[PDB]
């Protein structure tokens, strides 16, 4: 049964790093992007703003899928039950 | 009462489903709801759709019932200032004469927003209300429809059949089996164009299939992270020391701040993947 | 985590929904905002 | 019976991450190509709009079908049943 | 018999999660250079956008079969019949 | 016991890591082109830099996140009380 | 015998997945070239395409030996008869 | 208790290569583009060095809290107290 | 015996996939810049193109080296021999 | 002392190795840019060379302290006196 | 001497592997560069070639180096020697 | 003994293999900048030569004491002697 | 401890967050409401 406690931990550890480190990339990405096409033109700064926020809704969703399966598997535990 | 406990008690929905003995009952403890089969009802996810859908609905119905078209009043400059966005929003991607898109899509953003809001009220504020109308100490009462995956499957699925029957309407069995197994790869010569139906199947049914189910999981787990932070919060405070209650206030806060505008960002997205799926089914990108 | 029925409930009502909102919530606004724009370029074809 | 569960956690956890993280670098990198788009011609910000929200649709496919493979090996096990 | 079913599950998220980080990654830069040139020449989108869709499948074609080994690997099992 | 242990400890190192590694690539493609836009616009520094702001605070949202639980991991563990 | 069966469908699953992601990335970063030069010189499509066509040879052959090795790992396993 | 130790030096390993990684790819990146602004604006040099270094200021806050994590499981092991 | 056949499997196994990947990366990306070139200059392809296969002179060699040693361990294993 | 001993021998290994390849990616790319600058202005060298000193710093100090970490685990090793 | 031919075979497997996937980037990334040059520049292509032989030994050394390393892991084993 | 001659032997592979990766990416990426610096600038080539052989000194610095480090760890052993 | 401490805390964040709501969010959103009325009424009025 410890084994399968500590592999249910190393799967939550993986879960939260490769979405964190997928999240950090594509967002340092487009904010970098972001950054260039406000400084190509001030005028567009908010229309573009609410574009990236759009991004951001399809950025990081299986990101927050793996969040949200990782803390349901620190406190619950569907693998206990099946011995 | 420990702290897995309370989690695994908010966890839980309320079940209405076939009992051993007899067809009418709900599930005391979550073995029993995971006995019931697939024929089994969530009904506080039912209750609170169905209540946010007529709220929304005869608010609505007040302010377009009695249309001014001069001067408008509160409500109704809001209805309207809604419904140009929406106009808005639809002419710039589909570009027909169907009459069902801007309505549908009015009314997925703005019921998904509604079944958003109730999430920021406080995690234990409503299960603890119904608990002591009916009496009981052990009820099972999730607010929060969006957090269940039934809601989200149920609203893909439907996307799903619209598109599905739309493009059919279009199309034809003929240009509907064209573009699923004859696009977008062709060949003049009947043995090449023959060896290159399966590629084609492949691509246009893994995406059909792919589109429905990134549309309702997105939500769901986004939805599901919130709620699962928010009761996670709610155990900081369980702790009942003073230097940690006001961190879990402070995380509580920016949680919230981040909340809201994650809430209205998520109801945008389906609204804008609804319109685009719906104006892909009456053209060929092919 | 518990696939259901209410799947298929939670839809039916959506669709009922959508035809609500196609049958007495939009004409009636789309119809006062052409109207207001009509009377709008009415008065600025006073020239 | 243990190890099975125990490695198909691992399994789960690798499944959602490594979609996850590609989704994120995808998405990261198309929104900002479409904000440098948007920022070269203001007034093809629809067009383009409706351009990526097609390539979404190529670009994650693989990645719902490995989520909901491992939301069905974390809700059912068919290697369980293999002994 | 127990080792083998859970290298083999582990095996078919591997299997699945690489596929699904190349793809993602894949469709991400096509479709971000296909914005860059429909955003340059809004004229010639309609012939862009097949060539895209040449690409697609080659960039597919490999990743899917090794997705239909996965599903042969899940409901199907040759590695427990070699014991 | 101490293999839950060691596969806990295994599993906050890997949550710090992949969350700094991720932010610190995130940081710095993001600096890169805020560095570039001041230099290319000496006149916009400070909305750039308010801009920057607000996208780094998108980009550090998964790995406080992951922190958090690394922290909880090591000051508490709510693996242990499962035995 | 079991632990060469697991770690034989371990090394199958290890050479499609990432012979397919080597496949996909490759792909991806020659097809936006291929669409920005096709949109820069659209007289040049028909040489431009079958010149990529060559360099999807060397871009897949070496990954096209690794789907063969793998399928002659699956199927008649030659690493059984050794011991 | 040899598990716990080893592990735990393994994860200290991981921590310190991964903080190394991460600052060392993000710093290149920052100082590469601080040297192309630099060069194209001689004269901006003084203000954009001040401006990479806020830019440090938030690289480095992750990866210092992992190296002080890894610094204090090496000196004063919490995990060996946990049985 | 048995685990030295399984980790020279993983090994060859290893072998072909990293040079695979590593292959695929680098003939897509030289694949790229040869169908830019050729797009730039389009009576210069004559020319270019031999000088590319040059390049996959210097490009494939560790590749090959890497496929004949692990055919080579698939099918004359020296390390059976030193037990 | 055998597994402490192995586990800190990878320890060092995989330190060593991500300090290397993370400050190698680091510095390939600032010397690349820094010749690209140079390029661009021959009579900047005598200014850009030093900023990119500067540069070298920051993408060099914590691999270091990595570093000696490694020979602290190399010629002491303190998780032999912890048992 | 089991486990320790069978761990000289991953090394080996490793080596070789992590050598030819650098060279191939390294000498893919050189090769693009060198075609657009050679693209751009005609007249330049006699002596740029040579400048990139320059590199490419630079580029090999160490890899090469490896690779000695493992043919003496191969044929020879410095490891069974110490038991 | 034997375990931790095993894992020293993949110590020295990953020490080798990992520098070795990251000097080759990092070359080849200062070689391409280095031949289209060279292309634009034909007059500047003994100069900016020069200057890539400084980047060289601080590229490999780290390789190299990996290399020595895997190098004393292959013909001589602190680890047996349980140091 | 547990229950009766848990609901102090979620009112004293959800009141909080209601009055950071109704002096940072709600007067923006009124303000652009009356800015459209004033508009509109402006528009009847040259009509």
């Amino acid at each position: 049964m410890e084994t399968v406690v500590g592999l249910t931990a190393i799967a939550v550890a993986l879960l939260i790093g490769l979405g964190a480190l997928g999240t950090a990339i594509g967002f340092g990405l487009l904010g970098g992007k972001f950054l260039e096409g406000a400084a190509r033109q001030p005028e567009m700064v908010p229309m573009l703003q609410v574009k990236m926020f759009i991004v951001a809704g399809l950025l990081d969703a299986v990101t927050m899928i793996g969040v949200g399966i990782a803390l349901f598997f620190t406190f619950a535990n569907p693998f206990v039950g099946q011995i | 009462e420990t702290a897995s406990g309370y989690i695994q008690h908010h966890l839980q929905n309320l079940t209405f489903g076939r009992l051993p003995n007899g067809d009418w009952g709900f599930a005391h403890t979550a073995e029993q709801a995971k006995e019931m089969g697939f024929w089994a009802f969530h009904v506080d996810t039912l209750g609170w759709s169905v209540l946010l859908g007529v709220v929304f609905l005869f608010i609505f119905r007040l302010a377009a019932k009695k249309a001014t078209s001069g001067q408008p009043g509160g409500l109704q400059n809001f209805v309207e200032v809604m419904v140009e966005f929406v106009d808005t929003s639809v002419k710039d991607t589909f570009h027909g004469r169907n009459p069902l898109i801007a309505p549908l899509a009015l009314t997925v953003f703005v019921w998904i927003f509604l079944l958003n809001l109730i999430d920021l009220v406080p995690v234990d504020y409503l299960p603890m209300l119904a608990a002591k109308i009916t009496g009981d100490e052990h009820l099972f009462f999730r607010a929060v429809a969006t957090t269940d995956p039934n809601a989200t499957l149920g609203l893909s699925i439907s996307v799903f059949a619209l598109i599905v029957f739309y493009s059919i309407k279009v199309k034809g069995i003929g240009g509907f089996l064209g573009e699923l197994t004859l696009h977008p790869f062709s060949s003049k010569n009947i043995v090449v164009q023959i060896l290159l139906i399966p590629v084609n199947f492949l691509l246009e049914f893994v995406t059909l299939i792919a589109k429905p189910v990134s549309l309702a999981l997105r939500l769901f787990g986004n939805m599901y992270a919130g709620e699962l932070i928010f009761i996670l919060i709610a155990v900081m405070f369980g702790s009942g020391m003073f230097l940690l209650s006001a961190l879990g206030v402070a995380l509580n806060w920016a949680w919230a701040v981040f909340h809201i505008l994650i809430i209205t960002l998520q109801a945008f997205i389906f609204m804008m993947l609804t319109i685009v799926y719906l104006s892909m089914a009456h053209e060929d990108n092919h | 985590m518990n696939i259901n029925a209410t799947l298929i409930g939670q839809s039916v009502a959506f669709f009922i929904f959508v035809l609500f909102c196609m049958k007495f919530v939009w004409p009636p606004v789309i119809a006062a905002l052409q109207e207001r724009q009509k009377k709008i370029a009415d008065g600025l074809d006073a020239a």
